[PDB]
RNA sequence: CGACG
RNA sequence: CGUCG
DNA sequence: GGGTATTCGCCGTGAAAGGG
DNA sequence: CCCTTTTTATTCACGGCGAATACCC
C-alpha cells in the first residue's frame, strides 16, 4: 500500500475483482484542448487544420501568394496566480510566420523579386490551467461539451400527425456540417418535392434537370425499360419470372398447351414454379394491357425527321396504330405496381410544366430570390456555389462516414463535396423504404448524436475569424499596393480577439463554475448540454427529446439529470465512459473467447454494441475465467434474453460502468428508487463544506478518485522526505533517483489560504504531514475544502432515531439537538466581495482624501489617516469602510449593507500609471517582494550550503577545478541577480484598466454563519428537509449508556418514499461505530500491540470472499498504533453501488461489536424518563448541508424605493423590494369578498403617490381610513395608448 | 407625464392595425384582396383615380 | 413622454439607452432625410 | 393584474406543533420590519418620543423600550400568510401571529393539507394589512376557522396527514394479551392513571364506565350511563370527546377516514365553534401519543414470503416450458407472449397475496393453554392500514416483486423485476425503472404547466358572475339522474341533489302524490326521504336553465359547500368554481 | 437580455 | 421564486 | 354559366458597419 | 457625421382563419 493508504485502511465488500483502473475523469476537456493546441504533421485536427482550409489564397489579375510557413506559441507574463488576484485574461500570444512572394509580369508560374518573411502576432488565445479552467476576469470558467446530431443523412417520418388520413409518410433530409439542408418529403398524393433551409415547395425534376440530365437519362434509373417487338400476331412483351407477384389474372396465361393462369386465378407458388421450370419466352398479351402503360423515351423518325409523340404520355388506340403502320420496332415503357415499385416518377412529371434546364434555373432563381429578377450567369454561380464548392459547403471525415454507412458504401474516406450520384442514391435508399423493402432509423440513437468538445468550438471561432481576416485582406489588397511595406500591421488582430473574447465570454455554453465541492467541479467539467450554438432549444423540445434511449447503457448516467425545465438534456458522463476518434461514445467490455474472458479491454461505439451481444457484471466465476453458469442474462440488440455459454461473445467491466462519478458515492443504489437517487445525487451536487469535515462511515471508494483527480488539494510530483512543514508552504526534498542533473533541486508547493469561491464560500488547504515523513509521487499533501486524508468528506456524522419526537418531524423536518451547536460542526464561513470604484467627474474627480463630511466622531476610530478600513476588525451593516468624496459637498463613500456582519481579512488595492497610493498598496508590494526573497532564499540555502560543502572537500587539476568551481559561482550569483532582477521587474510591473477609472478597490468581509432553525440539511439517498426547534441535550432520548441522540429523523418517509438504503446505511455506520468503540476502549487504558492487531486482524476478515485482502503481520510498532488512533473514531466502510455489502455481513459486523443483530435498542425519554413500548432504530448516518440558508431568503420591506418607468415596488434580497401579488392571488381574494383588501393592495401599497403619502400619516397619526386616489400605472396605460393612433378617454 | 408631442408627416403613411388585423378593416372596406394593398404600399403596382 | 422611457446615464465604454427611443431618433432621422430630399426637386425613384 | 406590493414578508416554513389553529409564528425581525409606522404611531400617541426621528432613531438603535409596546400591536392584529403557487383560496388564509425568536415563519400542520405545503426548503409569504375594514375582512372571512371545508365539495380539509392519524391508530387497538387485561373500570380518568402509572398496558381489553349525552330532545341534552367492553385507549381518548358525539365513534378502528366521518359529525352536530376546538385536541393527542409510541423501520420489519421462489421457480420453468414450444414450431409468438405476460401477473399476485397473507398474519399470542392469532403490531403494517403515509401498492413494491416495468415508447417487457428492495439489485433492473421515472417527470413537468394554462384560461371565462337575486322562478330544469355505464353504480344519488333547489314536483311511482314542493332547499334530511321512495329521475333547476339578466340568484345555484345555510347574495361563485375546477388538473 | 437550482 | 452582470 | 369541398400558408398561444 | 457591395442560411404542438385551383348540372 501507499503512504496514504496505510494511515487509514477503509474496509471494502467487493465480492468481484476489477479489472480496469478508474482513468482520469478529465481527460475529455484535457485531450482535446492538448490536440488544439500542439501541432500535427498530418493537418487533420488542431490549428494546422484552421490554417490549411483559408492558407494558400490568390488575388485575381495581382499574382500575389501570401503562403504559410509555420508558427509557434507564445509564453504569458503571468502565471494561474496572478491573474486571480489580478483580474487580467490568462491568455498566450501567437506568433506566426508568413511568406508574401510577387510573380513576373505575364507569368502565372513565374520566378520571385523578394521574399518577406517576419513574424505576425493575430490576438491571444486563453491557456487551460492542469484542472480544466479559464481564467477570463479572474474566475475559473468552464466550457461543457455539447451533444449534438451527426452530420449526413437520415430518415424521419409521421404517425399521420399531417394528414387526417390512418398511414404513414416518409422523409428523407440530409445535414451538412456548414451548409444548407436538404429534405426530400413525401405526400399522401405519390409526389416527392424538395425543401431547402425551410423554403417554399419545388418538385424533384428541378433538381435533377439541373444537373444536366436529360429525360431519357431520368426514367431508366427509377424504373425498368421494357421493349416491346413487332411479330405476325399477338405482339408480346418480355417476361421476368419475379416481376408478376402480386396481381391478379388480366387474362389467360397460356404457352405450348399448358394453362398456366386462367381467367381470375390467383397465383399460386406451383403456377409460378412450374413457369420457372418451363422458362419459355414465346407468350402472348391481348390489347388491353398496351392501354395501361406510359411514354418512357419519345419516339423520333428516321425518315421524315418528325416525332411521334413527346415524352411521358398516354398510349392510345391511334398511336399504337401509327406507331406500327410506320416502323417503329422498339416500343419502350416502364412498369407499374402497387405493392412493390411505384409510379412516382411519372406523376412529379406531370405537376409541372418545367422540362428543360432554363426553367429550371429559373425556378431555382425564384425559389432562392423572390425579389431579384431571375437571370443565366448568376443563376449559374448560384448553383455553382450552393453545393459544389468547398468554401460555403464542406463537411468533416465524420459526415462523410456517416453518408457512406448509410447508403452501404466500403469506404470511409472522401473529399467532403457532393456529387450528382449522391442524391441519386439518397432517393433510391428513400424509394426502398416507401416500397416496404427498407427500414427507418431512429435520432435518439447515440450512433447519429456527436460531442462537440471545446477543441472543435475554439477551431471554429478560429476558422470565422480567419475568414474574416482573410476577406478583409481580400478587399484591402484589391486596391492597395504592394511592395510598399513589410506585411506585419496589415493583420488585424482586433476581429480575432473580438472572436475569441466573444467565444470564451458571452456564450451559451461558457458558464460559470461553482466552487462550492469538488464533486461539483467535476461534475460540472464533465457535463454533456444538448443546448447551446447549433443545437436545440430548451421550450422547443417534445416527449422523446428529454427520453433516454436504452442504448445508452455505460455512457450516460440515467440518475443524474436536473429535475424542472431542462431534464434528460443536461446530462453526465459515466466513469468509463470515453470519446470517439470521429466524436462518439465508447465503452470497453472484455473479450470473451470460447468461454474464457480474457482480460484485455475492446471499446465498442454505439453501432458496434447492437451487432454483438454483451453479457452482464454480475457473474459468478470459478477462478479460472469461466462462467460457472450455463444460462445467462444478455442483451442482442436492445433487449434483455436468456443466452447460453457458448454464445457469450463480450462482457462488462465493472458494476460502476452505467452511473457517474456523481452517482457512485452513494451507498446502497440498489435499494433506492431512481426518483429518490436522482434527488440524491442533485442535491450532493450542493455540498457546502464545514468546518471540521471529518470522514464517512459508509462510503463507496471512489472519493479518492475525486479527491486526487479534482485540482483542489496538493499532490507531490516527486518522491522524498518533508523537510519544513507550515501553514502557508511545504517544503518536500526529492530523493536522488528522481533528482534530475539540471533541475534547481527541492519542489516549494503553496497553499492557498481563505481565498474566495465563485459560490462565495470561504475555501483553504490545510498540511497533513508531519516534520520528516517520507513521501512517494501521487501522495496526498494537503487537504483542501472537503477533503479528509485524501478522502471526499463532504458532511458529518452523528447519531439518527427514525421516531416521530412531538411532531417536529411531520412532513419532512429535522428535529437536531444542541450538542451538534456546540461541538462546532456545521458552522461555515463565507467570504464575500465589497469593490469601490472611482471614475471621473467633472469639476473634482472622486478621490478617497480626507475631511470627509457627513460623519461621525467614532468613524475615525476604525479608519486611518486616508480612509481604508483595517485588517482584522469586526465590522457591522451600515457602516463606512472606504470614505470617497465627490466634489461637484457630495458624499459616496462605501457602505456595508444591513443582514451581514463579518471581519475584513484582505484588502486589494488597484492603481493606475496616473495616481499611484503612498501607504496601502506599496506595503502590499513589500510584503510580495519579502514573500517571494524569503521563498528563493529558501530554495537557494539548499544550494549555498552544498557548494560550500564543495568548495570545503575540494580544498595542475585541483587548481583548475577551483578556478571552475569559483567561476561556475560567479556565473550562478551573475544568474541569481538577474533572477532578482526579473522578478523585481514581473511583481512591480502594474496592469491595465478600463479607460475612465481611477483606481479600484476591494473589501473582503468574512462572516461566520452557524447552524440555525430554518437551515436546510439533506443526506444522500433524498430525504431533504428542514430544522425546526434545536432541543436541548437533557430533552433528547437516551440509551442506556446515556449518550443523546443528535438527530431525530421521521420513519413516515420509508413506506412512502422507495428508499430504504438509508436504514442499511444507518445500521452499518452503526456496526462501524461500534467497531471504532471497542477500538477506542483498547485505547483509553493500558493495552498491548499483539491484542489490538489481532483484533484489527479479526476486523477485516468477516470472509465472504472479500477483496480487499489485507495482511497486518508487515506492519511495525509504530504504524499500528497510528492505524488505532485514526480507527478509534469509526472505521470506514467501502460500500459500491451494486457490488455491495449483504446483509449478513451486516449482521456479522453488528455480532463482531457487541451489538444486537436487529439493530433497533430500548430507548428512554429525555423529558419524562420512561422506556418506549417498542424498539427505535437507532445509528450513525452521514449527513449533509445545503446551500440554502436561512440569512440569504429572509427579507422585509415596510416602505422603500420605488421604479421611474412606473410607481411600483420593487422586487428582491439586495435591492430594498417587496413581494409580488401575482393575478393567482387576485383570483384566491375575489373567491372571497375582499373588496377594500383588494383595494387597498394595488392602489394604495403600490400606486398613489399622493394617497400613501397620506396613508402613511393617517397610521402615524392613528386613524385606520385609507383613500381610493387613482392608479399611476392606468394612466400610464393611458398615456401610451394614446401615444398610438388610437384615441381613448374617460367619460364621466 | 402628462404633457406629449407631435410629429408631423411631410408622407402620408399607413396603420398596422388596420392592415393585418385578420380580416383587413381596408380590405373590407374596398373592394380589393390584401396583395393588391400590399402591391400598392409597397410601391410594386398603380391604381387608376 | 420623457418620463415614461428612463434613460439613467450608465458608466461604461458604451452608453445605455431605450430601443424605443432609438426608433423614434431613427423615425425623426428619416423624415428630416425626406424633408431635405423634397426641397432639391428630386425624381421619382429616389423619393419613392 | 399583478403589482409589486409593500408591507410583505417572505421566510421559510416551520412546523411548530405548540400553536393552535388561529394563530401562527412570526419572528421578532420582521415583526419590527413590517410594524415599523405602527410602532411610530403608538410612540406617538403614548407621548414617549418627541417627534417621529427620535422614535426612528429609538427603533434603529435596538433598544428594550419598544419591545413590549410591539405585544399591544401583534396581537389583535392577522396577517395574510400566502404561498407562491396559489390555485384555490385556501391558498391566501389569514393568521393571528406570535413573536417567536428565529428568522422562520411557523405553519399549523393542521391547514398544510389546504396549502400543500411540505418542509423540504418550502417558502411563503406574508402580507400586512392597513385599512380597518381589510382587517375585518381578514379576521370575518379569510380566517383559518371559519374556512374548514373544501369550495369543491362538503368535505372537511382539516384532517390528520400522517403522524396524529398514526398515533391515533396505536391508542387505539385491539390485542389478545398485554399488562391489565380483564379488570374493569370506574371512568377515563382511573384508565388515564392506570397507564401514566405504568400498571395497565395502553391496548388491553378493559370495561369503564362511561356517560354519553345524545340531544334527541329539543332545549336539552339528555345522559345515558353504561358499561362497554372497550379499550384503555379509547378511554383516554373518550375525554377528547365532546358530550355530543356517542362511543361508536371511538370504539372502531380509527383509521384516515374515520377521523374525517368523527370531524365531518362534530361539525354538522354540533357547529364551528366545537370543532375548531376538537381538531387541536385530535392533533395535540396525536402528538403527545406519537412520541410515546416510538414507532421504528428496519431490516425485520420488511418480510420475506418463504414461498416466493418457489412461484419464481414454477413462472420460470413455465416460460421455459413455453419458449420451447414456441421455439419447436406450435405457437406463435404473439399469442406466446401475451401467455408469458399473463403467467408473469399470475405469478406477481401471487407473490403479492403471499406477502399480504404473511403480513397480516404473522404474530401470536398464548392466553391460557392454546395460542391465537390476531392482527400483527409491525410498524410498517401499521403506517400501511392506517393511511398515514403510503399506499397499499408502495408495500407491494416494496416487500414482494414490483412487477413489470414498462417502456416509455408504449410497449412493455414481458420479463419483469424479481428481486425487490430488499435483496440486491443488478443494473438490468434499475434501468427501465428509470426510464419510467423519467418519462414520469418530463409527464408531469409538462402537465403542470398544461394545467395552469388551462386554469388561467378558464378563470376568464365565467369572471363576471355575480348573485344579485334571490328568487326569480322557473319553469324548466335539468332531470338529475345518477348514470349508468353499463357494470354498477359510481356515484349515489345523495351525492349528486345535495343542497340544489328542485324545479316542479316529483312524481311518486306508488301512490302519485305530491313530496316536494317547487321552491324548497333539499337539505340533509329530505334526501332520506329520497332514497326511501326510490324515484328515477327529479326535475332540479340548474345553473344553465335560470332567467336571471346578469347573474344567476340564490336558489338556481343551492349550497355553496362551505357553509350549512343558503349562499349569500354578492358572492363571485364564478371564480371559486374555475378554482376548484383548475386546482385537481396537475 | 442569458445561465443555474 | 431567487442570484449575477 | 357558377359554386363550395379540399388544401396550403399565415397567425395565435404556451442585409447593414468601416474609416478619415 | 455619412454611403455601399458580396453574400450569416439556420429548424415545436396544436388550432383558427384567409386564399388560388377544380368537376358537375
Ligand atoms: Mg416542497
Ligand atoms: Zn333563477
Amino acid at each position: 500500500y501507499s503512504y496514504t493508504e496505510k494511515k487509514r485502511i477503509r474496509k471494502d465488500f467487493g465480492k468481484r475483482p476489477q479489472v480496469l483502473d478508474v482513468p482520469y475523469l478529465l481527460s475529455i476537456q484535457l485531450d482535446s484542448f492538448q490536440k488544439f493546441i500542439e501541432q500535427d504533421p498530418e493537418g487533420q485536427y488542431g490549428l494546422e487544420a484552421a490554417f490549411r482550409s483559408v492558407f494558400p489564397i490568390q488575388s485575381y489579375s495581382g499574382n500575389s501568394e501570401l503562403q504559410y510557413v509555420s508558427y509557434r506559441l507564445g509564453e504569458p507574463v503571468f502565471d494561474v496566480q496572478e491573474c486571480q488576484i489580478r483580474g487580467v485574461t490568462y491568455s498566450a500570444p501567437l506568433r506566426v510566420k508568413l511568406r508574401l512572394v510577387i510573380y513576373e509580369r505575364e507569368a502565372p508560374e513565374g520566378t520571385v523579386k523578394d521574399i518577406k518573411e517576419q513574424e505576425v502576432y493575430m490576438g491571444e488565445i486563453p491557456l487551460m490551467t492542469d484542472n480544466g479552467t479559464f481564467v477570463i476576469n479572474g474566475t475559473e470558467r468552464v466550457i461543457v461539451s455539447q451533444l449534438h446530431r451527426s452530420p449526413g443523412v437520415f430518415f424521419d417520418s409521421d404517425k399521420g400527425k399531417t394528414h387526417s388520413s390512418g398511414k404513414v409518410l416518409y422523409n428523407a433530409r440530409i445535414i451538412p456540417y456548414r451548409g444548407s439542408w436538404l429534405d426530400f418529403e413525401f405526400d399522401p398524393k405519390d409526389n416527392l418535392f424538395v425543401r431547402i433551409d425551410r423554403r417554399r415547395k419545388l418538385p424533384a425534376t428541378i433538381i435533377l434537370r439541373a444537373l444536366n440530365y436529360t429525360t431519357e437519362q431520368i426514367l431508366d434509373l427509377f424504373f425498368e425499360k421494357v421493349i416491346f417487338e413487332i411479330r405476325d400476331n399477338k405482339l408480346q412483351m418480355e417476361l421476368v419470372p419475379e416481376r408478376l407477384r402480386g396481381e391478379t389474372a388480366s387474362f389467360d396465361i397460356e404457352a405450348n398447351g399448358k394453362v398456366y393462369v386462367e381467367k381470375g386465378r390467383r397465383i399460386t407458388a406451383r403456377h409460378i414454379r412450374q413457369l420457372e421450370k418451363d422458362d419459355v419466352k414465346l407468350i402472348e398479351v391481348p390489347v388491353e394491357y398496351i392501354a395501361g402503360k406510359v411514354v418512357a423515351k419519345d419516339y423520333i423518325d428516321e425518315s421524315t425527321g418528325e416525332l411521334i409523340c413527346a415524352a411521358n404520355m398516354e398510349l392510345s388506340l391511334d398511336l399504337l396504330a401509327k406507331l406500327s403502320q410506320s416502323g417503329h420496332k422498339r416500343i419502350e415503357t416502364l412498369f407499374t405496381n402497387d405493392l412493390d415499385h411505384g409510379p412516382y416518377i411519372s406523376e412529379t412529371l406531370r405537376v409541372d410544366p418545367t422540362n428543360d434546364r432554363l426553367s429550371a434555373l429559373v425556378e431555382i432563381y425564384r425559389m432562392m430570390r423572390p425579389g431579384e429578377p431571375p437571370t443565366r450567369e448568376a443563376a449559374e454561380s448560384l448553383f455553382e456555389n450552393l453545393f459544389f464548392s468547398e468554401d460555403r459547403y464542406d463537411l468533416s471525415a465524420v459526415g462523410r462516414m456517416k453518408f457512406n454507412r448509410s447508403l452501404l458504401r466500403e469506404e470511409i474516406e472522401g473529399s467532403g463535396i457532393l456529387s450528382k450520384d449522391d442524391i441519386i442514391d439518397v432517393m433510391k435508399k428513400l424509394i426502398d423504404i416507401r416500397n416496404g423493402k427498407g427500414e427507418v432509423d431512429d435520432i435518439d440513437h447515440l450512433g447519429n448524436r456527436r460531442i462537440r468538445s471545446v477543441g472543435e468550438m475554439a477551431e471554429n471561432q478560429f476558422r470565422v475569424g480567419l475568414v474574416r481576416v482573410e476577406r478583409a485582406v481580400k478587399e484591402r489588397l484589391s486596391l492597395g499596393d504592394l511592395d510598399t511595406l513589410m506585411p506585419q500591421d496589415m493583420i488585424n488582430a482586433k476581429p480575432i480577439s473580438a472572436a475569441v473574447k466573444e467565444f470564451f465570454g458571452s456564450s451559451q455554453l461558457s458558464q460559470f463554475m461553482d466552487q462550492n465541492n469538488p464533486l461539483s467541479e467535476i461534475t460540472h467539467k464533465r457535463r454533456i448540454s444538448a443546448l447551446g450554438p447549433g443545437g436545440l432549444t430548451r421550450e422547443r423540445a417534445g416527449f422523446e427529446v428529454r427520453d433516454v434511449h436504452p442504448t445508452h447503457y455505460g455512457r450516460v448516467c440515467p440518475i443524474e439529470t436536473p429535475e424542472g425545465p431542462n431534464i434528460g438534456l443536461i446530462n453526465s458522463l459515466s466513469v468509463y465512459a470515453q470519446t470517439n476518434e470521429y466524436g462518439f461514445l465508447e465503452t470497453p467490455y472484455r473479450k470473451v473467447t470460447d468461454g474464457v474472458v480474457t482480460d484485455e479491454i475492446h471499446y465498442l461505439s454505439a453501432i458496434e454494441e447492437g451487432n454483438y451481444v454483451i453479457a452482464q457484471a454480475n457473474s459468478n466465476l470459478d477462478e479460472e475465467g469461466h462462467f460457472v453458469e450455463d444460462l445467462v442474462t444478455c442483451r442482442s440488440k436492445g433487449e434483455s434474453s436468456l443466452f447460453s455459454r457458448d454464445q457469450v461473445d463480450y462482457m462488462d467491466v465493472s458494476t460502476q460502468q452505467v452511473v457517474s462519478v456523481g452517482a457512485s458515492l452513494i451507498p446502497f443504489l440498489e435499494h433506492d428508487d431512481a426518483n429518490r437517487a436522482l434527488m440524491g445525487a442533485n442535491m450532493q451536487r450542493q455540498a457546502v463544506p464545514t468546518l471540521r469535515a471529518d470522514k464517512p462511515l459508509v462510503g463507496t471508494g471512489m472519493e479518492r478518485a475525486v479527491a486526487v483527480d479534482s485540482g483542489v488539494t496538493a499532490v507531490a510530483k516527486r518522491g522524498g522526505v518533508v523537510q519544513y512543514v507550515d501553514a502557508s508552504r511545504i517544503v518536500i526534498k526529492v530523493n536522488e533517483d528522481e533528482m534530475y542533473p539540471g533541475e534547481a533541486g527541492i519542489d516549494i508547493y503553496n497553499l492557498t489560504k481563505y481565498t474566495r469561491s465563485n459560490q462565495n464560500t470561504c475555501i483553504n488547504q490545510m498540511p497533513c504531514v508531519s516534520l520528516g515523513e517520507p513521501v512517494e509521487r501521487g501522495d496526498v499533501l494537503a487537504d483542501g475544502p472537503s477533503t479528509d486524508l485524501g478522502e471526499l468528506a463532504l458532511g458529518q456524522n452523528m447519531r439518527v432515531a427514525f421516531m416521530p419526537w412531538n411532531g417536529y418531524n411531520f412532513e419532512d423536518s429535522i428535529l437536531v439537538s444542541e450538542r451538534v451547536v456546540q461541538e462546532d460542526r456545521f458552522t461555515t464561513i463565507h467570504i464575500q466581495e465589497l469593490a469601490c470604484v472611482s471614475r471621473d467627474t467633472k469639476l473634482g474627480p472622486e478621490e478617497i482624501t480626507a475631511d470627509i463630511p457627513n460623519v461621525g466622531e467614532a468613524a475615525l476610530s476604525k479608519l486611518d489617516e486616508s480612509g481604508i478600513v483595517y485588517i482584522g476588525a469586526e465590522v457591522t451593516g451600515g457602516d463606512i469602510l472606504v470614505g470617497k468624496v465627490t466634489p461637484k459637498v457630495k458624499d459616496s463613500s462605501l457602505r456595508v449593507p444591513n443582514g451581514v456582519s463579518g471581519t475584513v481579512i484582505d484588502v486589494q488595492v488597484f492603481t493606475r500609471d496616473g495616481v499611484e497610493k503612498d501607504k496601502r498598496a506599496l506595503e502590499i508590494e513589500e510584503m510580495q517582494l519579502k514573500q517571494a526573497k524569503k521563498d528563493l532564499s529558501e530554495e537557494l540555502q539548499i544550494l549555498e550550503a552544498g557548494l560550500f560543502s564543495r568548495i570545503r572537500a575540494v580544498l595542475e587539476e585541483k587548481q583548475n577545478q577551483l578556478e571552475q568551481l569559483a567561476e561556475q559561482y560567479d556565473e550562478l550569483k551573475h544568474e541569481f541577480e538577474k533572477k532578482l532582477e526579473a522578478k523585481r521587474r514581473k511583481i512591480t510591473q502594474g496592469d491595465d484598466l478600463a479607460p475612465g477609472v481611477l483606481k479600484i478597490v476591494k473589501v473582503y468581509l468574512a462572516v461566520k454563519r452557524r447552524i440555525q432553525p430554518g437551515d436546510k440539511m439533506a443526506g444522500r439517498h433524498g430525504n431533504k428537509g428542514v430544522i425546526s426547534k434545536i432541543n436541548p441535550i437533557e430533552d433528547m432520548p437516551y440509551d442506556e449508556n446515556g449518550t443523546p441522540v443528535d438527530i431525530v429523523l421521521n420513519p413516515l418517509g420509508v413506506p412512502s418514499r422507495m428508499n430504504i438504503g438509508q436504514i442499511l446505511e444507518t445500521h452499518l455506520g452503526m456496526a462501524a461505530k461500534g467497531i471504532g468503540d471497542k477500538i477506542n476502549a483498547m485505547l483509553k487504558q493500558q493495552q498491548e500491540v499483539a491484542k489490538l492487531r489481532e483484533f484489527i486482524q479479526r476486523a477485516y476478515d468477516l470472509g465472504a470472499d472479500v477483496r480487499q485482502k489485507v495482511d497486518l503481520s508487515t506492519f511495525s510498532d509504530e504504524e499500528v498504533m497510528r492505524l488505532a488512533e485514526n480507527l478509534r473514531k469509526g472505521m470506514p466502510i467501502a460500500t459500491p453501488v451494486f457490488d455491495g455489502a449483504k446483509e449478513a455481513e451486516i449482521k456479522e459486523l453488528l455480532k463482531l461489536g457487541d451489538l444486537p443483530t436487529s439493530g433497533q435498542i430500548r430507548l428512554y425519554d429525555g423529558r419524562t424518563g420512561e422506556q418506549f413500548e417498542r424498539p427505535v432504530t437507532v445509528g450513525y448516518m452521514y449527513m449533509l448541508k445545503l446551500n440554502h440558508l436561512v440569512d440569504d431568503k429572509m427579507h422585509a420591506r415596510s416602505t422603500g424605493s420605488y421604479s421611474l418607468v412606473t410607481q411600483q415596488p420593487l422586487g428582491g434580497k439586495a435591492q430594498f423590494g417587496g413581494q409580488r401579488f401575482g393575478e393567482m392571488e387576485v383570483w384566491a381574494l375575489e373567491a372571497y369578498g375582499a373588496a377594500y383588501t383588494l383595494q387597498e393592495m394595488l392602489t394604495v401599497k403600490s400606486d398613489d403617490v399622493n394617497g400613501r403619502t397620506k396613508m402613511y400619516k393617517n397610521i402615524v397619526d392613528g386613524n385606520h381610513q385609507m383613500e381610493p386616489g387613482m392608479p399611476e400605472s392606468f394612466n400610464v396605460l393611458l398615456k401610451e395608448i394614446r401615444s398610438l393612433g388610437i384615441n381613448i378617454e374617460l367619460e364621466d | 407625464r402628462e404633457r406629449m408631442g407631435h410629429i408631423e408627416l411631410a408622407s402620408p403613411t399607413a396603420h398596422i392595425w388596420f392592415l393585418k388585423s385578420l380580416p383587413s378593416r381596408i380590405g373590407l372596406l374596398l373592394d380589393m384582396p390584401l396583395r393588391d394593398i400590399e402591391r400598392v404600399l409597397y410601391f410594386e403596382s398603380y391604381v387608376v383615380i | 413622454p420623457p418620463d415614461l422611457r428612463p434613460l439613467v446615464p450608465l458608466d461604461g465604454g458604451r452608453f445605455a439607452t431605450s430601443d424605443l427611443n432609438d426608433l423614434y431618433r431613427r423615425v425623426i432621422n428619416r423624415n428630416n432625410r425626406l424633408k431635405r430630399l423634397l426641397d432639391l426637386a428630386a425624381p421619382d425613384i429616389i423619393v419613392r | 393584474l399583478g403589482k409589486r406590493v409593500d408591507y410583505s414578508g417572505r421566510s421559510v416554513i416551520t412546523v411548530g406543533p405548540y400553536l393552535r389553529l388561529h394563530q401562527c409564528g412570526l419572528p421578532k425581525k420582521m415583526a419590527l420590519e413590517l410594524f415599523k409606522p405602527f410602532i411610530y404611531g403608538k410612540l406617538e400617541l403614548r407621548g414617549l418620543a418627541t417627534t417621529i426621528k427620535a422614535a426612528k432613531k429609538m427603533v434603529e438603535r435596538e433598544e428594550a423600550v419598544v419591545w413590549d409596546i410591539l405585544d399591544e400591536v401583534i396581537r389583535e392584529h392577522p396577517v395574510l400568510l400566502n404561498r407562491a403557487p396559489t390555485l384555490h383560496r385556501l391558498g391566501i388564509q389569514a393568521f393571528e401571529p406570535v413573536l417567536i425568536e428565529g428568522k422562520a415563519i411557523q405553519l399549523h400542520p393542521l391547514v398544510c393539507a389546504a396549502y400543500n405545503a411540505d418542509f423540504d426548503g418550502d417558502q411563503m409569504a406574508v402580507h400586512v394589512p392597513l385599512t380597518l375594514e381589510a382587517q375585518l375582512e381578514a379576521r370575518a372571512l379569510m380566517m383559518s376557522t371559519n374556512n374548514i371545508l373544501s369550495p369543491a365539495n362538503g368535505e372537511p380539509i382539516i384532517v390528520p396527514s400522517q403522524d396524529v392519524v398514526l398515533g391515533l391508530y396505536y391508542m387505539t387497538r385491539d390485542c389478545v394479551n398485554a399488562k391489565g387485561e380483564g379488570m374493569v373500570l370506574t371512568g377515563p380518568k382511573e384508565a388515564e392513571r392506570l397507564y401514566r402509572s405504568g400498571l395497565a398496558s395502553l391496548h388491553a381489553r378493559v370495561k369503564v364506565r362511561i356517560t354519553e349525552y345524545e340531544k334527541d330532545a329539543n332545549g336539552e341534552l339528555v345522559a345515558k350511563t353504561s358499561l362497554k367492553d372497550t379499550t384503555v385507549g379509547r378511554a383516554i381518548l373518550w375525554m377528547i370527546v365532546p358530550k355530543g358525539l356517542p362511543y361508536s365513534i371511538v370504539n372502531q378502528a380509527l383509521g384516515k377516514k374515520a377521523i374525517s366521518k368523527m370531524l365531518n359529525t362534530c361539525y354538522r352536530i354540533l357547529g364551528l365553534k366545537p370543532t375548531v376546538i376538537f381538531a387541536d385536541q385530535i392533533m395535540y393527542t396525536g402528538f403527545a401519543y406519537a412520541a410515546r409510541s416510538g414507532a421504528s423501520v428496519g431490516i425485520d420489519d420488511m418480510v420475506i414470503p418463504e414461498k416466493k421462489h418457489e412461484i419464481i421457480s414454477e413462472a420460470e420453468a413455465e416460460v421455459a416450458e413455453i419458449q420451447e414450444q414456441f421455439q419447436s414450431g406450435l405457437v406463435t409468438a404473439g399469442e406466446r407472449y401475451n401467455k408469458v405476460i399473463d403467467i408473469w401477473a399470475a405469478a406477481n399476485d401471487r407473490v403479492s397475496k403471499a406477502m399480504m397473507d404473511n403480513l397480516q398474519t404473522e404474530t401470536v399470542i398464548n392466553r391460557d393453554g392454546q395460542e391465537e392469532k390476531q392482527v400483527s403490531f409491525n410498524s410498517i403494517y401499521m403506517m400501511a392500514d392506517s393511511g398515514a403515509r403510503g399506499s397499499a401498492a408502495q408495500i407491494r413494491q416494496l416487500a414482494g416483486m414490483r412487477g413489470l416495468m414498462a417502456k416509455p415508447d408504449g410497449s412493455i417487457i414481458e420479463t419483469p423485476i424479481t428481486a425487490n428492495f430488499r435483496e440486491g439489485l443488478n443494473v438490468l433492473q434499475y434501468f427501465i425503472s428509470t426510464h419510467g421515472a423519467r418519462k414520469g417527470l418530463a409527464d408531469t413537468a409538462l402537465k403542470t404547466a398544461n394545467s395552469g394554462y388551462l386554469t388561467r384560461r378558464l378563470v376568464d371565462v365565467a369572471q363576471d358572475l355575480v348573485v344579485t337575486e334571490d328568487d326569480c322562478g322557473t319553469h324548466e330544469g335539468i332531470m338529475m339522474t345518477p348514470v349508468i355505464e353499463g357494470g354498477d353504480v359510481k356515484e349515489p344519488l345523495r351525492d349528486r341533489v345535495l343542497g340544489r333547489v328542485t324545479a316542479e314536483d316529483v312524481l311518486k311511482p306508488g301512490t302519485a302524490d305530491i313530496l316536494v314542493p317547487r321552491n324548497t332547499l333539499l337539505h340533509e334530511q329530505w334526501c332520506d326521504l329520497l332514497e326511501e321512495n326510490s324515484v328515477d329521475a327529479v326535475k332540479v333547476r340548474s345553473v344553465v336553465s335560470c332567467d336571471t339578466d346578469f347573474g344567476v340568484c340564490a336558489h338556481c345555484y343551492g349550497r355553496d359547500l362551505a357553509r350549512g345555510h343558503i349562499i349569500n347574495k354578492g358572492e363571485a361563485i364564478g371564480v371559486i368554481a374555475a378554482q376548484s375546477i383548475g386546482e385537481p388538473g396537475t
